[PDB]
């Protein structure tokens, strides 16, 4: 029930701002491969050994975190929380290269497939840089999660990102809709394919 | 010095029980509450519950209610939390974490290392099917385990290639997609992928043709 | 659909290449101009300056495209003695099974051929462009030859040089 932007990024030296909409309010930072930290309690205070670059407010039903002077180890993803409530979490990029957009690629279920009685839609996503992305199934502009698995995204040779992610369908529920569309958002920009059958 | 230890990464079937132990040293163990918090790959962090290894009273999350049992033994300082009826979408690292003190119990100090714990399904070889385009590519679908190899034309094809990394999906069985950038072109050359799961001793040819 | 060029030893599958180029002599001494793969060696491939990492006769291997169409190129375009060099645009996948052949479109390669005439028509004038096999050689340049994975290979690529185009 606390949301936050799904990314952000700045260089070095720059800063990132970070809501969180619904008390109080705590920020965690957590690496790659760590347990979460605690970097803001009560809104604004910092614990001890907590850098004075980071700072929090909140102002009627939204908080927000502000990581300033960028650095490299600040790249990390940052959770806000209330209680036993954790906000949905942000992906913090600190600029390592030029950004680049994303290319989308929708393949819909194959005759063979069809054939099994089974259907798959495939979003292939990739060179795309900060490595985040948000990817969102519609069926006929209705959101579907069911049947969606996302991988996480993952460095290619030339340092930008891919990710892919699948929904699965049955023959008759691809049949029955009009079209279905898999819609990928890179900081706050969004680009959507749609394939149908027939 | 606090320290929260937990055991080693587990790896499950479907139905299986897991109990993630945290061996908690350098303060009062039953002064603290301590939470549980798990994270599934790539996604956020969600509360499971506290025991209050006191009194060994709990309050779990409603949606975990009726399949979690955390329990401690205070001769060895050691909080426990089971999840029982695993399915595949419990995969996800499992953290143990501190309440500071008496009057703060949410801003959690000092965290175990995590445990991840994967749910994965009964070994399996791929199905393979076209991805017809210019991209056009094999989709490698519900096989367990890692890895498979793809080649295409029989190795003849090995530029403009990429192969993704592979999707751990709900049901415990992964899936991964092959494609290849082509200028179309696509009349003539003819365009085959070679899938090879040797766990399984699967392997497959299927031609992808528009 | 296949021209399938016979290899000494089999090329396997992970040594097929794109052909990106190839080079040519002028028959010297009806209207008709004649080219055959190349009675050069070495110094000729070298100053066309458009191949890669492959070494390889007649054919270019893996090397540089031309951007719009096939660009021929040539020291002097009145000397039989000086070979014409051949740039293609599109490249044209030449795929070896493992068992001894290695196969080329024979759609594509006639439709690359054509364009070669037409380049050659409009260099040379005249009408029939006239591609036969080599006029002999040394076994590494009688046939199209290249190196890949420690060996050398010898194709006969006499199906890849005999047709008219008028
Ligand atoms: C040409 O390139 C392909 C694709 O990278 C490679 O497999 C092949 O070995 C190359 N050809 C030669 C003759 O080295
Ligand atoms: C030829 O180049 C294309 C791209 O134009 C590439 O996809 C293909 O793998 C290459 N073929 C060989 C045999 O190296």
């Amino acid at each position: 029930a606390l949301t936050q932007p799904p990314s952000a990024s700045g260089s070095p030296g720059q800063s990132v701002t970070i809501s969180c909409t619904g008390n109080y309010v705590s920020w965690y930072q957590q690496h790659p491969g760590k347990a979460p930290k605690v970097i803001i309690y009560e809104v604004s205070k910092r614990p001890s050994g907590v850098p004075d670059r980071f700072s929090g407010s909140k102002s009627g039903n939204t908080a927000s975190l502000t990581v300033s002077g960028l650095q490299a180890d600040d790249e990390a993803d940052y959770y806000c929380s209330s209680y036993e409530v954790f906000g949905t979490g942000t992906k913090v990029t600190v600029l390592g290269q030029p950004k680049a957009a994303p290319s989308v690629t929708l393949f819909p279920p194959s005759s063979e497939e069809l054939q099994a009685n089974k259907a798959t839609l495939v979003c292939l996503i990739s060179d795309f840089y900060p490595g985040a992305v948000t990817v969102a199934w519609k069926a006929d502009s209705s959101p579907v999660k069911a049947g969606v698995e996302t991988t996480t995204p993952s460095k290619q040779s030339n340092n930008k990102y891919a990710a892919s992610s699948y929904l699965s369908l049955t023959p008759e529920q691809w049949k029955s809709h009009r079209s279905y569309s898999c819609q990928v958002t890179h900081e706050g920009s969004t680009v959507e394919k749609t394939v149908a059958p027939t | 010095q606090v320290q929260l230890v937990q055991s080693g990464a587990e790896v499950k079937k479907p139905g299986a029980s897991v109990k993630v132990s945290c061996k908690a040293s350098g303060y009062t163990f039953t002064g603290h509450y301590m939470h549980w918090v798990r994270q599934a790959p790539g996604q956020g962090l969600e509360w499971m519950g506290w025991i209050n290894p006191y009194s060994s009273g709990t309050n779990y999350a409603q949606n975990f209610q009726g399949r979690v049992t955390m329990t401690r033994d205070t001769s060895i300082t050691t909080a426990y939390m089971e999840l029982s009826r695993l399915r595949s979408d419990d995969t996800a690292v499992y953290y143990c974490a501190r309440a500071p003190d008496y009057g703060d119990r949410w801003d959690f100090d000092y965290w175990g290392q995590g445990t991840l714990v994967t749910v994965f399904n009964q070994i399996k070889g791929p199905s393979v099917f076209p991805l017809a385009p210019a991209a056009l590519g094999c989709l490698v679908k519900d096989y367990f385990p890692e890895p498979v190899t793809v080649s295409w034309n029989s190795g003849a094809l090995t530029s403009g290639v990429h192969t993704f990394p592979a999707v751990l999906q709900s049901s415990g069985l992964y899936s991964l997609s092959s494609v290849v950038t082509v200028p179309s072109s696509l009349g003539t050359q003819t365009y085959i992928c070679n899938v090879n799961h040797k766990p399984s001793n699967t392997k497959v040819d299927k031609k992808v043709e528009p | 659909d296949t021209i399938t060029l016979p290899c000494r030893p089999a090329p396997p599958p992970h040594c097929s290449s794109n052909i990106t180029g190839l080079i040519l002599t002028r028959q010297g001494g009806a209207n008709t101009v004649i080219f055959r793969p190349s009675g050069g060696d070495w110094r000729d491939i070298a100053r066309c300056q458009i191949a890669g990492t492959v070494v390889s006769t007649q054919l270019f291997l893996n090397g540089s495209l031309a951007e719009e169409e096939v660009v021929i190129r040539s020291e002097d375009w009145r000397d039989n003695a000086k070979s014409i060099c051949v740039q293609l645009a599109t490249s044209v996948e030449i795929a070896c099974t493992g068992a001894g052949h290695c196969a080329i479109s024979r759609a594509k390669w006639a439709n690359t051929l054509k364009q070669i005439a037409s380049k050659l028509r409009e260099q040379y004038g005249a009408k029939t462009i006239i591609f036969k096999p080599s006029s002999g050689g040394d076994p590494e340049f009688v046939n199209h030859s290249f190196n890949c994975g420690g060996e050398f290979f010898y194709c006969a690529s006499t199906q890849l040089f005999a047709s008219t185009w008028f």
